[PDB]
This record gives C-alpha cells, sequence and structure tokens, in this order.
C-alpha cells in the first residue's frame, strides 16, 4: 500500500509511486473470489 | 479423593502439546541464544539465519 495527495479524480494520476509492504499474514488458505465493503 | 492421594489414584494433569507440520506456516526455529557483538575482527557472523 501507499498514500499520496492527488488532484485528479476521473483518471489515474500521472507519475510513479511505489507501494510498500504492510502485511504478509501466512493465512494458508485458498482465495478465488473477493468483495469490497463501503461506508454509507 | 483426598488432597494427599497417592500415585495412580491422585489427579494427573496432562498437557499433550502436539507438533503439527503441514501446509500451515512453519514457524520452527532453533534454540539460538543471542550472543554479544564484536567488530574489527575476522568473525563468523550469522544474522536472522
Amino acid at each position: 500500500s501507499k498514500h499520496t495527495p492527488i488532484n485528479l479524480v476521473r483518471d489515474l494520476p500521472q507519475g510513479f509511486s511505489a507501494l510498500e509492504p504492510l502485511v504478509d499474514l501466512p493465512i494458508g488458505i485458498n482465495i478465488t473470489r473477493f468483495q469490497t465493503l463501503l461506508a454509507l | 479423593f483426598q488432597p494427599t492421594n497417592g500415585v495412580g489414584y491422585q489427579p494427573y494433569r496432562v498437557v499433550v502439546l502436539s507438533f503439527e507440520l503441514l501446509h500451515a506456516p512453519a514457524t520452527v526455529c532453533g534454540p539460538k541464544k543471542s550472543t554479544n557483538l564484536v567488530k574489527n575482527k575476522c568473525v563468523n557472523f550469522n544474522f536472522n539465519g
């Protein structure tokens, strides 16, 4: 993951930005599908 | 029973800690006792393995 202030909204910002490791949990189970969660 | 029960009849507390080695992560390491640090000498070093 990474964080940075931006100004673009509808398109990706122009440039490069590395993502540093944050978690490497050895969960040890299969993953095939996923879903997101939102705050309303 | 009695607080001073003899062997064989007194309560026997057992723990059966079981070593499992499978697809699960293997956080198995050695009995490494951390040593001090030296410098400016030819030395056989070992850091985190």
